[PDB]
RNA sequence: GAGAGCCCCAGCGAGAAAACGGCCCCGCC
């Protein structure tokens, strides 16, 4: 689950009733795909700048 | 920092720089929100008094997106102790909002459980500051990657108690550590393109030394107190 | 895990030349 490639998951796995369940640090939604972590706003935390 | 190379544009941005009262750097620190900076306890008894400058890189040239905010509140752990440099951690609560810009972002504070199953069980992390090239002041930033060291290896290694709330990383013989000034900087581990707090600089026994390593503060022993702080 | 004794408390309280114990995080029978 979680320790296979992390669930899938962009970023926080966490196992929950025999299941991957995939969340992400605030300042992100997660995808529709509910593994992909989207940024709300320009300045994401933990991203490199480029503009 | 000792060896590594340049933070490039763009690629420190929650790199914080703690200036005293004749704009010297002394310590590092970590952008958290827009209010909120992380660094060590022990970088509070350096400096009289001082103020937090981000978005710089080039020390000696002051011309671009550099911005210097004053310090509402220092949240100093109750615990901290200088004799044994335990719980070496502290947040800062800034009286005006940082302008996420080109150079200045925070880092993501991980989940706790996920960050010791999934960050410390990397290979690596990176170290950035501002601090010494060897055992001295840069005047360019620089980051560094460091190998996360098991605890026994950092045990037998040191000289002095290190306890659970901080961790080894680093190496052995090769000249690359953190060095004096660096101090509340950034331990940030990436995991797919996102950089996550994993560490504070905290200390070492000289400056990449044969035998010794760089001593963090184990930022996972403290995301609980660190959310406390952040109100 | 729990209870207790203490220690700590540069955050929210309260107070008295702006590191000066009610609550959140936290340490050591
Ligand atoms: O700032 C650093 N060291 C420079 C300077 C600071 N320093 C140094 C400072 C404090 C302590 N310790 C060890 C913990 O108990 C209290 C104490 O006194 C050990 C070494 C030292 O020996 O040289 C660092 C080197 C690597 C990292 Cl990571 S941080
Ligand atoms: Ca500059
Ligand atoms: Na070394």
């Amino acid at each position: 689950l979680c320790s296979l490639d992390n669930g899938d998951c962009d970023q926080f796995c966490h196992e929950e009733q025999n299941s991957v369940v995939c969340s992400c640090a605030r300042g992100y939604t997660l995808a529709d795909n509910g593994k992909a972590c989207i940024p709300t706003g320009p300045y994401p935390c933990g991203k490199q700048t480029l503009e | 920092i000792v060896g590594g190379q340049e933070c490039k544009d763009g690629e420190c941005p929650w790199q914080a720089l703690l200036i005293n009262e004749e704009n010297e750097g002394f310590c590092g620190g970590t952008i958290l929100s827009e209010f909120y900076i992380l660094t060590a306890a022990h970088c509070l008894y350096q400096a009289k008094r001082f103020k937090v400058r981000v978005g710089d890189r080039n020390t000696e040239q002051e011309e671009g997106g550099e911005a210097v905010h004053e310090v509402e509140v220092v949240i100093k752990h109750n615990r901290f102790t200088k004799e044994t440099y335990d719980f070496d951690i502290a947040v800062l609560r800034l009286k005006t909002p940082i302008t996420f810009r080109m150079n200045v972002a925070p880092a993501c504070l991980p989940e706790r459980d996920w960050a010791e199953s999934t960050l410390m069980t990397q290979k690596t992390g990176i170290v950035s500051g501002f601090g010494r090239t060897h055992e001295r002041q840069s005047t360019r930033l620089k980051m560094l990657e460091v190998p996360y060291v098991d605890r026994n290896s950092c045990k037998l290694s040191s000289s002095f108690i290190i306890t659970q709330n901080m961790f080894c990383a680093g190496y052995d013989t090769k000249q690359e550590d953190a060095c004096q000034g660096d101090a509340g900087g950034p331990h940030v581990t990436r995991f797919k393109d996102t950089y996550f707090v994993t560490g504070i600089v905290s200390w070492g026994e000289g400056c990449a030394r044969k035998g010794k390593y760089g001593i963090y503060t184990k930022v996972t022993a403290f995301l609980k107190w660190i959310d406390r702080s952040m109100k």
